[PDB]
């Protein structure tokens, strides 16, 4: 409803910044899902920076599979793709390839 | 007439105000399923939809285009199911020369009707009671806890006023085929203009609780033409 | 008054129950409600006793 | 120390009472009553005197409950501004339920006004129906009970403002006018306007004027309970917690006696 | 244990005696209703030969029991004073002398209907008590004034319990909590004594006058001196339409609260809520002669009062629409009490749409004293006071005592009072717009059918109370055995799927009221601090 | 009736006729309790009471006249 | 009133005990419950 | 990478209600149609009956 | 850029099985009165 999504994307690197565990990572990456706005690849990059720089590989598996299956959208398909193209392959988080075929 | 078994509307109609009365609740009904059917499918939706949901919109609070449809829908909606009722209720509650007048009174576990507009000979009053016939007694061929020993007569194709008034405890005279239904007070009188225009035998039962022997109380209305309401006339 | 100082000082050194007024009117009152009550609670049950068992059967 | 025992006590305004058997006793005294006084009326003995000693007993628990929760307010004290607005609302939530008791005896007759049924009644004023009509016959105790409820209020209000011996004589007066109104109520104690066998008006009238006369008892027996114990000078002008009860109800009283006058009595004559 | 509970004094002491009396009054009510029932599935004395006046007898000793002995008792007293003060977080409710001397005043009245029905005498006039049927004249002995000064006791107790709701909620509230942040079944309990509060005297008053006419041998209301009852009947409905609100509105409380703690969002319109609550309860009053259109009323009148009730229709409407809203976009964890609400959401509101189509002024000629009425309120007294009930006792339950419940042997109890409940109430329906009548034991020979299959439906609901109070004997003897093994649910509230599980132990149990934030239910006068909300 | 007594009935607006009875028949008793020689005054109202009103009110106050308490308020003529 | 722990005081039974295994109590409690319709029923008819 | 979003506020509601409306109303239409043939049927069996003894 | 829906091919394909079922429900509540009048001897069977 008329809400700019710069003022909470900045919000959202800015408590990134300061990630000091991954309490605050788990509630402001939960408070974003809350929102029917589904996140920008900036944002989802800085929250995998987020989660190498607390060291938890499975908060990127959640975040993944959450960027998977958050809101139908439509259907959309190759913006999920490239939403999760350009941030594994940016650094390096290899997962998605290992829980499906399990 | 008789309750239909295993039935799931109402009874036949007789006179006019039945059938209007039955068209006003077929008319409300016809919006209360809507209604009901809307909300069940709502509910049905919700709950085989979002049970799998994993995440919660939970910042979502204002909602300010469902608030105000939701908020001016019933209004209409009310509006529109409430017009019929007062418009059947001034066509029924129209008191159009009841040419009929007679007693109707609610004794104690029993009836005892006065017809005091018509005579019988010359210029008496006519009157008898109504007691329902013991079950044990029972006459073959007769409907069971309900028939009774004589019952009322009543024209076709005229008006019929019920004057209803109770003795000791408070009666119902309820008569859901022939549509009239009103309470018996003990003291206080009520005025009700019945018109039939459907002949037949209408059943019925009062509607309140008599103490304890309440469960055989005999109402039977029986239809008959003015020659044959001559003819039972001149025979009371 | 003169007494309601020492009167609040000896109740609070002696923390006993019933508030010290009335001990010979509670000690009247106590035997009384058994003596009366149940004794004429008992008869409402205790005469219809014979009355009860109306079966009433009909047949 | 200080601290601890304040922050533990503070917001407990509940004394840790000891297994009062007040419940229990109270709900027997009204089982028994009930029951004896079914017996009684209609029933297989007819006894009187053993159902008199069971109300007896019951308003002496009445009584005994009463004084407590006056006298627990000054000799054991314990109590705060919350606790003292508490009690002060639920005093003024029961004579707002009295004052509902009093419109519902008021309406049981009042709706009657332009005739709008037929039969048994509906005429307003009801012409032929003429007894000894209970109307404008205790105006002549009405008119001194609001002098004396007027020329008493200032004086309860002098009292709570000082509780002195202008107090004392607010009291005294207040004694003597309910001491005139219980005698006056006693002498029309059988033929006061007639008895209840035909034409029922004026006799529900009589009923609501009797059913009533029990309010000023207990007001009479707060207002000697008080006097015992400034006596016995437990309460001093601090903690009035039956001053402040006292003077609410006649403030309340006496509305509520102007709004019986305003009708009733000069409506429909 | 008469040291501590037979002299109580504590207001959580108490309200397990509130639960313990609602639930015995509950079995020993569904077994005479059980009865009740059975002797209708055929026509004639198939069990109670002759004697129609016990069959009336034990028709008001039902309604009287489950309307003021059963679940008034329990969740406006129960409930209220165990959430209400624990809520708040004030160590103890100002005066539970009023509580104890609430709850002490209950039982005499169920040994005095008990007798009344062993005399002769009885009280078969219905629950209503219109005159002059319950007089002298008719009714003779003691069971109408037995059953009278039951009722006076009723109201003494809600009234004492109304005075303990206001005093503790209004008067010290914690400092946290203001006007604008209370929590919603406080709020519903207010208004539920408020409403208590305008409407107990009037009842008391008629009564006494009846009870008066019986014995000072007058009469107000009897034609014997020329009174009318239509007085009465006014006074009597002016009491008894606040009556099903003030058993109701709790219930809107606890299903809001529970939707909110189960669908991990907010309430809709919290505010939105209180105002729909106090314009029910305020508009209440405006159809105070709407149940007796059948009198012949001026039609001024009656357009008047159908257009008061469809007015006081709509806030409903608005909270089923707000409850939706609150489910709506939301995850959902099927348990139980999700199935109480779902219920609840489905059939009291067909229910009370059918009641509002019935409000129609002219209407009352084909569903007045019927089946029909008593189809349309067995359905919300079912909705709202059953389940609302067995929400709250199994939404409860796992803390107040510390004791979990068997999820499996909820679930099948869940499913067999539902199906019993639905296929006993729905035929009721179809008897009653026949124009068949009410309170009779022995009925015209059209309609067997659906009185077997009602029949067979409370058999259902019957083995379903059976196995409740089973589930109650096995969470009170296996509890420590139950919260071990797999066998029910110790988390409510699962976890947001974005967070793992180790760091979910120190997030158990975060939610809207303190209560659940408690320990195992400590000493009696627990916070010794006030809670304060910054 | 022959079907055709008024046809179209336009005393009272209103819906409700609880108080019509009392204004019809104090009429009515007026004119035949004066002259009795002819009823054209009160000639076009007949079936007001006779079957437009609940005939046991017409009774009960026939029954009162007789005795002398009339439930309506009139004169002793 | 501060001497319970808080487990099973809350309710008036008891475990400790050979005397009811919490079968005597819930029996006489379904006695209890059913007596009133069960007595009602048979002082004015049979069951 | 679609730039508009949050657009997924209210449609989902509104056309929920709308098709539970339309189905609703549907449905009841189909129920009537024959409760109608039948209140039909029986005025015109009324009216014959009332009509053709007269004549 | 509008990557698959076109709405109405997933809404149809979600909705029709959910609407039939939810028919089939509602249809299985109201014939199971139908199935207690054909059962029983409602014409002489
Ligand atoms: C709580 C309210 C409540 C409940 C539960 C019931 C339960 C039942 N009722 Fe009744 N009933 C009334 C409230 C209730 N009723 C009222 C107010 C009247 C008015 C009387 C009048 O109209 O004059 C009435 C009247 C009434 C009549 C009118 C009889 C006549 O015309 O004379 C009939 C007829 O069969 C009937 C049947 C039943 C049946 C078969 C059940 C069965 O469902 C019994 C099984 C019970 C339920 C399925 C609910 C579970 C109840 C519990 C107590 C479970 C216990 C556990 C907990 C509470 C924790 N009820
Ligand atoms: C739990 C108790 C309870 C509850 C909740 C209700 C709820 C309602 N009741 Fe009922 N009622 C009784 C208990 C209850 N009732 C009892 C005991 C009797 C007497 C039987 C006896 O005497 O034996 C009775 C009788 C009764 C009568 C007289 C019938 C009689 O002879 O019995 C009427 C009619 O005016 C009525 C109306 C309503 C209405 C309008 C509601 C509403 O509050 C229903 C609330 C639900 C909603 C209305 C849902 C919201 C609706 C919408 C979604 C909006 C849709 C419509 C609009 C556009 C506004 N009730
Ligand atoms: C158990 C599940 C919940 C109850 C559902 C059934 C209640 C309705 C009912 O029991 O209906 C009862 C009616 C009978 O009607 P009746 O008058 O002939 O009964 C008088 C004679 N007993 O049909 C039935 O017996 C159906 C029986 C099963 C038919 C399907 C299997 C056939 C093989
Ligand atoms: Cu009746
Ligand atoms: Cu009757
Ligand atoms: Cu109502």
């Amino acid at each position: 409803d008329e809400e700019t999504f710069e003022e909470f994307t900045a919000r959202y690197e800015k408590e990134f910044d300061e990630a000091y565990d991954l309490f605050e990572v788990q509630r402001v990456l939960n408070n974003c899902f809350s929102y029917d706005l589904v996140p920008a690849p900036a944002v989802i990059e800085k929250a995998l920076r987020a989660a190498r720089r607390v060291n938890d590989l499975p908060t990127a598996i959640r975040v993944f599979e959450a960027l998977k299956y958050k809101v139908e959208n439509e259907d959309q398909y190759k913006a999920y793709l490239d939403e999760l193209k350009d941030v594994r392959q940016e650094l390096g988080v290899p997962l998605k390839e290992e829980l499906f075929p399990s | 007439d008789v309750p239909t078994p295993y039935a799931c509307y109402f009874q036949d109609s007789a006179t006019p105000n039945q059938e209007g009365i039955l068209e006003l609740h077929d008319n409300i009904m016809f919006y209360l399923l809507v209604i009901l059917g809307l909300v069940s499918w709502m509910l049905y939706t919700i709950v085989m939809t979002y049970s799998k949901n994993p995440i919660a919109y939970k910042y979502i609070k204002h909602g300010q285009t469902i608030e105000v449809i939701w908020t001016i829908f019933p209004a209409v909606i009310l509006l529109i199911i409430a017009f019929p009722s007062f418009i059947l209720l001034y066509l029924c509650d129209e008191v159009i020369s009841p040419a009929m007048t007679i007693k109707a009174i609610g004794y104690q576990w029993y009836w005892k009707y006065e017809y005091s507009d018509f005579i019988n000979d010359s210029g008496e009053t006519v009157e008898f009671e109504s007691y329902v016939i013991p079950d044990e007694l029972l006459e073959e061929g007769q409907l069971r806890l309900l028939d009774t020993d004589t019952s009322m007569v009543v024209p076709v194709d005229t008006h019929i006023r019920f004057v209803v008034t109770a003795a000791d405890v408070i009666h119902d005279f309820a008569i859901p085929s022939l549509g009239i239904k009103v309470d018996a007070t003990p003291g206080r009188l009520n005025q009700v203009s019945a018109l039939i225009q459907r002949e037949g035998v209408f059943y019925g039962a009062c509607s309140e609780l008599c103490g304890t022997g309440h469960a055989n109380m005999p109402i039977k209305i029986e239809a008959v033409s003015l020659p044959k309401f001559l003819e039972w006339l001149n025979e009371q | 008054a003169n007494k309601v100082i020492q009167l609040q000082k000896i109740f609070q050194s002696s923390t006993k129950p019933l508030w010290w007024r009335h001990p010979r009117s509670a000690l009247y009152l106590y035997p009384f409600y058994a003596i009366f009550a149940v004794a004429v609670v008992t008869p409402l049950l205790y005469i219809p006793n014979a009355i009860r068992g109306i079966k009433a059967k009909k047949a | 120390m200080t601290h601890l025992e304040r922050s533990r006590h503070q917001q407990h305004p509940f004394h840790m009472v000891m297994p009062s058997p007040w419940p229990i006793v109270v709900s027997f005294a009204l089982l028994s009553l009930a029951l004896s006084t079914a017996l009684t009326m209609h029933g297989y003995i007819g006894n009187m005197n053993m159902v008199y000693l069971a109300l007896f007993v019951l308003l002496t628990s009445s009584i005994l409950w009463f004084r407590d929760i006056v006298a627990e307010a000054t000799y054991l004290g314990d109590h705060t501004m919350a606790v003292r607005k508490g009690i002060n609302l639920g005093f003024l939530m029961f004579v707002l339920s009295e004052v509902l008791i009093f419109a519902g005896l008021f309406w049981a007759y009042f709706h009657s006004a332009m005739s709008p049924d037929v039969t048994l009644g509906a005429c307003w004023p009801p012409v032929g129906i003429e007894a000894v009509q209970p109307t404008e016959l205790p105006l002549l105790n009405t008119i001194i009970l609001l002098s004396s409820g007027a020329t008493v209020t200032y004086s309860h209000h002098a009292l709570i403002a000082g509780n002195r011996n202008k107090a004392l004589s607010g009291l005294l007066i207040t004694f003597w006018l309910i001491v005139i109104f219980v005698t006056c109520q006693y002498i029309e104690y059988t033929n006061a306007a007639f008895t209840i066998s035909d034409g029922v008006y004026g006799s529900v009238f009589y009923a609501g004027t009797g059913l009533h006369f029990l309010h000023m008892v207990m007001l009479a027996a707060m207002l000697g309970v008080n006097y015992w114990r400034m006596r016995n000078y437990h309460l001093t002008a601090g903690h009035h917690v039956g001053y402040e009860t006292t003077i609410i109800y006649t403030h309340v009283l006496d509305v509520i006696w102007l709004f019986l006058y305003v009708v009733f009595y000069w409506w429909g004559v | 244990m008469v040291q501590r509970w037979l002299y109580s004094t504590n207001a959580k002491d108490i309200a397990v005696l509130y639960f313990m009396l609602a639930i015995f009054s509950g079995m020993a009510g569904t077994a005479m209703s059980l009865i009740i029932r059975l002797e209708l599935a055929a026509p004639g004395s198939q069990y109670l030969h002759g004697n129609s006046q016990l069959f009336n007898v034990l028709v008001v000793g039902h309604a009287v029991l489950m309307i003021f002995f059963l679940v008034m008792p329990a969740l406006i007293g129960g409930f209220g004073n165990y959430l209400l003060p624990l809520m708040i977080g004030a160590t103890d409710t100002a005066f539970p002398r009023i509580n104890n001397i609430a709850f002490w005043v209950l039982p005499m009245g169920l040994v005095c209907l008990v007798t009344s029905t062993l005399v002769e005498s009885g009280a078969g006039t219905g629950w209503t008590v219109y005159p002059p049927l319950s007089s002298i004249q008719a009714h003779s002995g003691p069971s109408v004034d037995l059953a009278i000064f039951a009722l006076h006791l009723t109201s003494i107790s809600s009234l004492l319990g109304a005075i303990n709701f206001i005093v503790t909620t209004l008067n010290m509230r914690t400092n946290g909590m203001t006007m604008h942040k209370l929590p919603l079944f406080v709020w519903s309990i207010f208004i539920t004594a408020f409403l208590l509060l305008l409407s107990l005297p009037v009842l008391s008053a008629g009564i006494t006058m009846l009870l008066l006419d019986r014995n000072f041998n007058t009469s107000f209301f009897e034609v014997s001196g020329g009174g009318d009852p239509i007085l009465y009947e006014h006074l009597f409905w002016f009491f008894g339409h606040p009556e099903v609100y003030i058993l109701i509105i709790p219930g809107f409380g606890i299903i809001s609260h529970v939707v909110s703690t189960y669908s991990k969002k907010p309430v809709f319109g919290e505010i939105s809520m209180v105002y729909a609550m106090a314009s029910i309860g305020l508009l209440g009053f405006l159809v105070w002669s709407h149940h007796m259109y059948i009198v012949g009323l001026d039609a001024d009148t009656r357009a008047y009062f159908t257009s008061a009730t469809m007015i006081i229709a709509i806030p409903t409407g608005i909270k089923i629409f707000s409850w939706l809203a609150t489910i709506h976009g939301g995850s959902i964890r099927l348990a139980t009490p999700m199935l109480y609400a779902i219920a609840f959401l489905f059939l009291f509101t067909m229910g009370g749409l059918t009641g509002v189509a019935l409000a129609n002024a002219s209407l009352d000629v084909a569903f007045h004293d019927t089946y029909y009425v008593v189809g349309h309120f067995h359905y919300v007294l079912s909705m709202g006071a059953i389940f609302s009930l067995f929400a709250g006792y199994y939404y409860w339950s796992p803390q107040i005592l510390g004791l979990n419940y068997n999820e499996k042997l909820a679930q099948i109890q869940f499913w067999l009072i539902f199906i019993g409940a639905n296929v006993i109430f729905f035929p009721m329906h179809f008897l009653g717009i026949n124009g068949m009548p009410r309170r009779i034991p022995d009925y015209p020979d059209a309609f067997a059918g659906w009185n077997y299959v009602a029949s067979i439906g409370s058999f259902i609901a019957t083995l379903s109370l059976f196995l409740f109070i089973y589930i109650l004997y096995d969470q009170l003897v296996n509890g420590l055995n139950n919260k071990v093994n797999n066998k029910s649910v110790i988390y409510n509230k699962a976890p947001d799927f974005v967070e793992s599980n180790t760091i979910f132990n120190l997030n158990t149990v975060k939610s809207s009221s303190i209560e659940f934030l408690l320990t195992s239910p400590p000493a009696v006068h627990s916070f010794n601090t006030p809670a304060v909300q910054s | 009736s022959p079907l055709h007594t008024v046809g179209f009935d336009a005393r009272f607006p209103q819906q409700n006729q609880t108080k019509h009875c009392w204004q019809s028949y104090v009429d009515y008793h007026k004119c035949v309790n004066m002259k009795g020689e002819d009823f054209a005054p009160c000639k076009v109202f007949w079936k007001t009471y006779n079957a437009l009103c609940p005939l046991d009110w017409i009774e009960k106050w026939d029954d009162q006249r007789e005795k002398g308490i009339f439930a309506g308020d009139i004169n002793s003529d | 009133v501060h001497f319970k722990d808080g487990v099973y005081e809350n309710i008036p039974f008891k475990v400790k005990g050979r005397k009811t295994p919490y079968a005597l109590s819930h029996f006489g409690f379904f006695a209890i419950g059913f007596a009133v319709p069960f007595v009602a029923c048979y002082v004015q008819l049979k069951k | 990478t679609i730039a508009p979003i949050t657009g997924t506020i209210k449609r989902r509601v509104i056309m929920d209600i709308v098709l539970g409306f339309s189905l609703g109303g549907v449905m009841a239409s189909y129920w009537w149609w024959g409760f109608h043939m039948d209140k039909i049927n029986k005025r015109e069996k009324f009216y014959a009956e009332l009509a053709e003894r007269k004549k | 850029g509008r990557i698959g829906e076109s709405w109405v091919i997933t809404e149809g394909r979600r909705l029709i099985p959910e609407i039939f079922q939810w028919s089939a429900v509602l249809s299985v509540c109201l014939g199971w009165p139908g199935a207690v009048y054909f059962f029983s001897k409602a014409r002489k069977a």
